[PDB]
């Protein structure tokens, strides 16, 4: 009998506690992606400001 | 000139009202139901009209088809009464 | 005219003690005219909320009886005369009460059940909240004439000591 | 009853998955609109200061 | 986040308790209960009292707050774990 | 079709009028009150926030660049500070070049709105926002997003602002 119910109620907090901790390094990662991705995006619009200003000089 | 307005508006309120009602007592229904039975749920909501010469009988067949579950009942339960306009 | 609804598990699948059922309660006799009733399935989660929602819906339950029923009240006070007509004025989605409560559809156009109970039952809330204000309103509109031409009428009767 | 206290255990059980995956879903939905803010405020930021030294 | 009590009771109350636990949660709690090894003596009568422990599991503090109101009802000892 | 307005708009009386021909039945034929302008309030995010977040109801923003372009978007909820995304489907993209053309909701994401203190932003799709504004309601973005398939509304993606306004159905 108990022992049962002390391995469900240790499984209930495992669930609890594991699918919130992969959530939450999913969150760190697409925010770190995020900033790289935004990083090269504004690499192109500096290349495109660099040659508009070689182009007027 | 109030009381033509009155009447429409109260027809209006009163749908409104009387299916906003039905809607809480649904939704009554349902956090219920998945309190008592859990989340993988397999519940039919049902709806009877007990007749007055009959509802004591009603009440020993629905306990008949339901003890095994568990006023109180074993089955989910809630009431509407028609007797809103007195 | 009263109704019951009630919810229970099946078998396996939903269907299998319902079929049962209405079959013993109008083929031993009439016990109740009997049919599924219509609740969509809804957005689910925590139990803190499942409680919650259970005690916030009751005093709901509670609130907008109180609202529909003054409406009612309210109806039953402006026809001073052709009282009997009364039911036939206090439709919902333009049927009787016993109708609606028979054909009852979710309307999830006002109500779509894509989002929490929460949300949904705040929304019920706002829109009978709004209804309260609306026969706050719809009294003073009426009482007031109610009893300015009571009035009236009392400064127009009796005998000539008084009229 | 210990069948009974069975059907306890398994619908605790029940709540407590979807109250896990409810949980994540508000930590994934997050992710998601963190990603749109942060790209698009990133590159917009720095974007419009590029733009004022051109 | 889930959470818990821990407690002691008159063990001749468990089946009132522990079905108002389960009507109060609409249906679903989780506990278990153990006889004391003898009575506990009253601090002023001097009775003794044949006592059970109990512990209940739930989801937060809205469900914290009705196991604790069916504890009162009862007038069970509960205690920090 | 046409509708009385509290006060002077950055809209002309023909973009009145295309705006009714497409707005929801909820709010055509209502008068338009004003919440805020820059050409009577204090030109910053805040100052709009401060007029704007105290409504309950149905909106319209709108907004011309400094290359004369009239857009912007109405919104089923009021325009406001927020800690996530929020509007409803009824909520769209537009502008005048010179005719009216609407940017409805793809259902694709919830991105409708969001409100924050350095910046206002509609839609959104990575780097993309449908509109974008700054804190100053200076600078601003704007670009195809996958909440609406908008066109680039403003003239240019990268542009400044002359003026901005929002008005409830009321």
């Amino acid at each position: 009998s108990q022992s049962q119910g002390i391995q469900q109620l240790l499984q209930a907090e495992k669930r609890a506690a594991e699918k919130v901790s992969e959530a939450r390094k999913r969150k760190n990662r697409r925010l770190k992606q995020a900033k790289e991705e935004a990083q090269a995006e504004i690499e192109q619009y500096r290349l495109q400001r660099e040659k508009e200003f070689k182009a007027k000089e | 000139k109030q009381f033509g307005p009155l009447v429409r508006w109260l027809k209006v309120n009163f749908s409104e009202a009387f299916i906003a009602w039905i809607h809480i007592k649904a939704l009554r229904v349902f956090v219920e139901s998945v309190l008592r039975y859990g989340l993988p749920v397999n519940f039919q909501a049902m709806l009877l009209q007990p007749n007055k010469k009959s509802v004591k009988k009603l009440r020993e067949v629905l306990h008949e088809l339901y003890k095994h579950l568990d006023e109180y009942y074993p089955y989910v339960y809630y009431k509407i009464d028609c007797n809103l306009l007195e | 005219t009263e109704f019951w609804l009630i919810s229970a598990p099946g078998e396996k699948t939903c269907q299998q003690t319902w079929e049962k059922l209405h079959a013993a309660t109008t083929k031993n006799n009439n016990l109740a005219v009997s049919s599924k009733f219509n609740i969509p399935d809804l957005k689910v989660g925590t139990l803190d909320v499942l409680v919650g929602l259970s005690d916030e819906l009751a005093k709901l339950d509670a609130f907008v009886e109180g609202v529909v029923k003054k409406v009612a009240q309210y109806m039953a006070d402006v026809l001073e005369d052709s009282k009997d007509k009364v039911q036939e004025n206090l439709l919902a989605s333009g049927v009787d009460l016993v109708t609606y409560i028979t054909r009852f559809q979710w309307d999830m156009a006002k109500y779509p059940i894509k989002q929490s109970l929460k949300n949904i039952s705040e929304i019920i809330a706002k829109g009978v909240t709004q209804i309260d204000n609306d026969l706050k309103s719809r009294a003073s509109a009426y009482n007031n004439l109610k009893g300015n031409l009571q009035n009236l009428e009392r400064k127009n009767a009796g005998s000539l000591l008084t009229r | 009853s210990d069948a009974d206290v069975q059907k306890q255990i398994k619908h605790m059980m029940a709540f407590i998955e979807q109250e896990a995956n409810e949980k994540a879903e508000e930590i994934d939905a997050k992710a998601e609109e963190e990603f749109n803010i942060e790209k698009g405020r990133l590159v917009q930021t720095q974007r419009l200061k590029i733009m004022e030294y051109y | 986040r889930l959470g818990f009590v821990a407690g002691v009771i008159n063990r001749e109350r468990i089946p009132t308790f522990e079905r108002m636990l389960w009507r109060v949660c609409r249906g679903n709690v989780f506990l278990r209960q153990a006889e004391i090894e003898n009575p506990l003596e009253d601090p002023v009568t001097g009775d003794y009292v044949h006592k059970s422990v109990f512990i209940i599991f739930f989801q937060g503090d809205q469900l914290k707050n009705r196991v604790k109101k069916i504890c009162e009802g009862f007038r069970a000892s509960l205690y920090p774990c | 079709l046409p509708i009385l307005q509290s006060h002077s708009a950055l809209l002309e009386n023909m973009h009145i009028e295309q705006l009714a021909r497409r707005l929801p039945a909820r709010v055509q034929g209502y008068p338009w009150r004003l919440a805020y302008s820059t050409l009577e309030h204090g030109t910053s995010l805040k100052t709009l926030y401060r007029k704007s977040a105290s409504l309950d109801s149905p909106v319209l923003l709108v907004i011309k660049d400094m290359d004369n372009q009239i857009f912007g978007a109405y919104a089923t909820h009021p325009f406001r500070f927020s800690d996530h995304y929020y509007g409803t489907g009824e909520t769209f993209l537009y502008t005048f070049s010179p005719n009216f053309k609407v940017f409805k909701w793809s259902g694709e994401n919830s991105y409708f709105i969001n409100g924050d203190i350095s910046s206002l932003e509609l839609g959104g799709g990575g780097g993309r926002f449908g509109l974008w504004l700054d804190a100053d309601l200076y600078h601003g973005r704007s670009n195809s997003c996958s909440t609406f398939n908008n066109d680039i509304l403003s003239k240019k993606e990268d542009f400044i602002v002359q003026d901005l306004e929002v008005w409830t159905f009321e």
